[PDB]
C-alpha cells in the first residue's frame, strides 16, 4: 500500500518537476523581454525628459 | 531627493553581490542554499509524508505551509541579498 | 519465517532506497523552487523600479 | 534676469546630476549579456541556465 501510494506521490512530484525545468529554461527569456521592452525604456526615458 | 536615496539603496545590491561572503572556506551562499533547501525539503516531506502510513490521525500541516515558508523566505532573502546569481549558479 | 524474513530484509532495503530516491527528488524540487522564486523576486524588483 | 539665469544654471546642474544618476543605473539593467563571470553578476535572467 505504501508502494502504490508512493507511486502516486512520485506522480505528484513529477508533475511539478517536469514543469520546473521548462519554466526555468524560459525564465531568462520573459524577464529579458520585460527588460528590453518595458523597464529599460523607462530607464532611458527619465533622461530625455 | 527620494529617488537619489533610491539610487543609493539600489547601488548596494550588486555591491553586496560582488563580495564573496564566507562562513564556515564554504561561502554563506552554499550554507544558505543548503539550509533553505533543508527547510523546503521539510516542507515537501510534510507534503509527501504518507497519510495512510501515519498511525495517528492525519495532520493537515498548513502551519507548515505558512510558518516554514516564512522562515524559508527570510533565509532566501538573506541568501539573495548577500550573494550574486552567478555563484548561486 | 525464513521466506518472509528474506523478503522483509529486502523490503526494508527497498523502503530505505526508495525513500532515498524520494528525498533526492525532494531536494531537486527544493533547488528548482528556490531558483524560480529568485527569478520571481528579480521580476518583482524590475517591475517596482520600473 | 541675471539671478534667473544663475538659478536656471543651478537647475541645469541638477538635471545633469539626474541624467548622471540615470546613466549610472542603466548599466545594471542593460546588463543582459551575462555569458561570463567577469562581468558583474547582476541579474539572473541575464545568464544562461543551460
Amino acid at each position: 500500500q505504501l508502494v502504490e501510494e508512493t507511486q502516486e506521490q512520485v506522480r505528484l512530484l513529477i508533475k511539478g518537476n517536469s514543469a520546473s525545468k521548462t519554466r526555468l529554461c524560459r525564465s531568462p527569456g520573459e524577464v529579458l523581454a520585460l527588460v528590453q521592452r518595458k523597464v529599460v525604456p523607462t530607464f532611458e526615458a527619465v533622461a530625455p525628459q | 531627493q527620494r529617488l537619489q536615496n533610491q539610487l543609493r539603496r539600489l547601488q548596494d545590491m550588486e555591491r553586496k553581490a560582488k563580495v564573496d561572503v564566507t562562513f564556515g572556506l564554504e561561502p554563506v551562499v552554499l550554507r544558505d542554499v543548503r539550509t533553505a533547501c533543508t527547510l523546503r525539503a521539510q516542507f515537501l516531506q510534510n507534503l509527501l509524508l504518507p497519510q495512510a502510513k501515519r498511525g495517528s490521525l492525519p495532520t493537515p500541516h498548513d502551519d507548515h505551509f505558512g510558518t516554514s515558508y516564512q522562515q524559508w523566505l527570510s533565509s532566501v532573502e538573506t541568501l539573495l541579498t548577500n550573494h550574486p546569481p552567478g555563484h548561486v549558479l | 519465517k525464513g521466506d518472509f524474513d528474506l523478503q522483509i530484509a529486502k523490503q526494508d532495503y527497498y523502503t530505505a532506497r526508495q525513500e532515498l530516491v524520494l528525498n533526492q527528488l525532494i531536494k531537486q524540487k527544493a533547488s528548482f523552487e528556490l531558483l524560480q522564486l529568485s527569478y520571481e523576486i528579480e521580476l518583482r524588483k524590475h517591475r517596482d523600479i520600473y | 534676469q541675471g539671478i534667473l539665469n544663475a538659478m536656471i544654471t543651478k537647475i541645469s546642474n541638477e538635471l545633469q546630476a539626474l541624467t548622471d544618476e540615470v546613466t549610472q543605473l542603466m548599466m545594471f539593467f542593460r546588463h543582459s549579456n551575462l555569458g561570463q563571470g567577469t562581468n558583474p553578476l547582476v541579474f539572473l535572467s541575464q545568464f544562461s541556465l543551460e
